[PDB]
């Protein structure tokens, strides 16, 4: 199956030992099969409210860990779990917690053996694709030498006899 | 046959105002 | 206060405005102002769009999260692209200023397609925002297929050829003022007959 | 791909999935609009790739014949590319 | 209109300038665009953008190197047709408010290429050592990067231009052959020099009487 992650956003107060401002960098990590997931959002100050509206995707087993972070330094760290989600189900995760800050994340949750390697077959089809893409790339690129470039270099020429003839016409008139 | 042109742009007085 | 000087109208204010949004990075606060400063810059495109160019060139400078803003803004060039000229080279401001940092690649590949087509004016302003458009194309092959497609230059290689293509790309717009011209006097005609052939 | 086919194996193997969408199938179309996008291009590359050859070429000498050309076109660009710089700057 | 002389604080209201002409360089597209040449290979690899001159006027405060007056900008019309406006603009400070020290400064804002636009550098005074803003009148101008500036010579027959303004003694028949002047103005339009690294603009801001200042 799979476990589809929207994160509304992050609003909150977030302080850090050395003062300065830094951009909104909410992190989405998961336990395996997924990758690591990153959201960019621009607050500055201790005191913030902002909206990710970013969509994401992980695998179907899997916790969503989403940790607002500065862009440096960590200001909350949220767990989620899909296990007490249950198929096909939607719904929002609210986390408000604290370590350094007090704050508060929200981040929506919701959800999307033999259909899930018919899923990665189907991805491995699409990879496939993506190396004819690369093939056809190759297909243009070793296509031709610079041909099109001697014809630029071709047109200055042009304008070298055009200003032959402008200088041969400027010679007269003086 | 047809009227008056019709300006694109009209100039500020600032002369007479002044 | 803020929003309160910023919405009085005196459009000195609205200049003051811009130091505001400069030093706006101690306001980590909602995109409300923002709002009301894009009602403002509404307004502003009523009677003030002169000085909507200039506040709209500044107003580039959000740098804020929530990109989905960004397509209205984009939208507001395409609002912007209206009546003032200043508007134009500060839409042409603000599109180099998004040439630097993009968001989505889709919407803006089908908006520069658009937005580079129009981008053929021999206005002064209109090729350098002509120019930004191989700035785009370097952020690849079904792109350059796709580009090659609406592509006036059949001589373009590279971005020094590329500026060979837009000097090979001269064209007058007085003609094209004229034909606007024209485009008025239509406009004062009689547009009432849809018949054809 | 094989190593996804290898982990779904030794799913059903070393343990017992009691699990048994939407984004799969629009992952799906969203693959095949892009294959037909990719056709497009291959036929476009393939004219393109038409024009390369211009010869049949029999495919026994193609690849000679592919090595030799462009270097003796490239070898022979390069001389009056900058050739042409002189008599432009002696005007100028 | 009529000259008279008027104090700082007898004068009532804020300034305003009537901005027109210019010099042609001729090293560039008349824009001074680009700086063209045949050597454009160069042009290329220089990465030479195509600017568009545009102004931009705000006033240096007092020569105390403070900031008051407001910078402000116009729209954008040929540069390569040398951009002549006589353009009215103008920003709130009153010549009641406006310190005696005080001076005017300019920019000119060219429009090039990608994230480029042209910057030009210009400043002057604002009144008279007579105390008259100006003289209330007429002028032309000239500056190049720094240190730099006006002179009258074509510019001092300009002035006599503005003494015609300036309502020396005059006659209605004199007024006629002031519309025969306005036929000898449209002669003065033979000026030539090419200079470089410094530029000219012939710039009239006329008024009706002469200014006067002091402090509140």
């Amino acid at each position: 199956n799979i476990s589809l992650f929207r994160a509304n956003g992050d609003s909150k107060l977030i302080k850090e030992y050395g003062d300065g401002f830094i951009p909104c960098f909410f992190i989405l990590e998961s336990i395996r099969g997924e990758l690591l997931y990153v959201s960019e959002v621009q607050s500055g100050s201790l005191r913030k409210l902002s909206f990710q509206e970013l969509p994401k995707l992980t695998g179907a087993s899997t916790m969503i860990v989403l940790k607002l972070v500065g862009l440096w330094c960590v200001l909350c760290t949220y767990t989620i779990d899909l296990n007490k989600l249950q198929p096909i189900n939607e719904d929002t995760v609210l986390i408000t917690g604290t370590n350094a800050p007090v704050l508060d994340l929200i981040d929506g949750s919701y959800t999307l053996l033999l259909k899930l390697n018919k899923l990665l077959e189907y991805s491995s089809q699409v990879h496939e694709e993506i190396n004819e893409i690369s093939s056809k790339i190759e297909d243009d690129f070793l296509s031709l030498k610079n041909q099109n470039h001697w014809y630029m270099r071709t047109v200055q020429k042009s304008i070298e006899t055009l200003e032959k003839e402008v200088l041969q016409r400027k010679k007269s008139k003086k | 046959n047809l009227k008056n042109v019709f300006v694109q742009l009209e100039p500020t007085s600032y002369h007479m105002h002044s | 206060y803020v929003k309160m000087a910023l919405l009085q109208n005196r459009e000195r204010t609205n200049d003051i405005i811009l130091s505001h949004l400069i030093t706006y990075l101690n306001d980590k606060d909602p995109a409300l102002r923002v709002s009301l400063i894009q009602t403002i810059s509404g307004i502003s495109i009523l009677l003030g769009t002169v000085t909507l160019e200039q506040y709209i060139l500044p107003l580039l400078i959000q740098t804020i999260t929530d990109s989905e803003e960004l397509v209205v803004i984009s939208v507001l060039q395409s609002l912007k692209s209206l009546f003032k000229t200043g508007l134009i080279r500060k839409k042409y401001y603000i599109d180099i200023s998004k040439t630097t940092s993009p968001l989505l690649l889709h919407p803006n590949n089908w908006i520069r397609q658009f937005t580079l087509m129009i981008i053929i004016e021999i206005i002064n302003k209109l090729s350098k925002a002509e120019v930004y458009c191989i700035l785009y194309p370097i952020i690849v092959e079904f792109n350059f297929k796709s580009m090659i497609s609406c592509c006036k230059q059949p001589v373009s290689r590279s971005v020094y050829n590329l500026l060979c293509s837009w000097s090979v790309r001269a064209s007058k717009s007085l003609f094209w003022k004229k034909i606007i011209t024209n485009h008025v006097d239509s406009f004062g005609n009689n547009r009432i007959e849809f018949i054809t052939k | 791909l094989s190593t996804q086919v290898n982990a779904m194996t030794n799913v059903f193997n070393i343990l017992s999935s009691q699990t048994n969408d939407c984004c799969n199938i629009l992952i799906n179309r969203l693959k095949s609009e892009y294959d037909d996008a990719i056709k497009e291009r291959d036929t476009y590359a393939q004219f393109l790739s038409k024009l390369e050859s211009q010869n049949k070429e029999i495919s026994e000498s193609n690849k000679e014949k592919q090595y030799s050309h462009n270097l003796s076109e490239k070898e022979n660009l390069k001389k009056e590319e900058e050739r042409l710089l002189d008599q432009l700057l002696r005007l100028e | 209109n009529n000259i008279t002389f008027c104090v700082s604080q007898d004068l009532d209201v804020p300034l305003k300038v009537k901005i027109k002409s210019l010099e042609g360089h001729k090293p560039l597209l008349k824009p001074s665009q680009k700086i063209l040449n045949p050597e454009l290979m160069l042009i290329g690899s220089n990465v030479f953008p195509s600017s568009d001159l545009i102004v931009s006027l705000q006033v240096f405060d007092k020569e105390r190197n403070r900031n008051l007056t407001l910078p402000i900008y116009t729209p954008y019309i040929p540069f390569r047709n040398s951009r002549t406006w006589d353009y009215w603009l103008t920003l709130p400070i009153r010549i009641k408010q406006l310190t005696f020290s005080s001076h005017l400064r300019i920019i000119l804002w060219e429009y090039n290429g990608s994230k480029q636009i042209p910057f030009f550098n210009l400043e002057t005074s604002i009144f008279n050592l007579k105390d008259c803003t100006l003289k209330r009148g007429f002028e032309s101008l000239k500056f190049r990067y720094d240190v730099i500036d006006h002179c009258e010579v074509v510019t001092d027959n300009k002035d006599q231009e503005n003494l015609n303004k300036y309502f020396q003694g005059e006659f209605t028949r004199l007024p006629w052959l002031d519309e025969i002047t306005i036929s000898k103005l449209r002669k003065q339009r033979e000026n030539r020099t090419w200079p470089q690294g410094t530029f000219v603009l012939n710039l009239e801001f006329p008024m009706l009487e002469l200014p006067v200042v002091f402090i509140e």
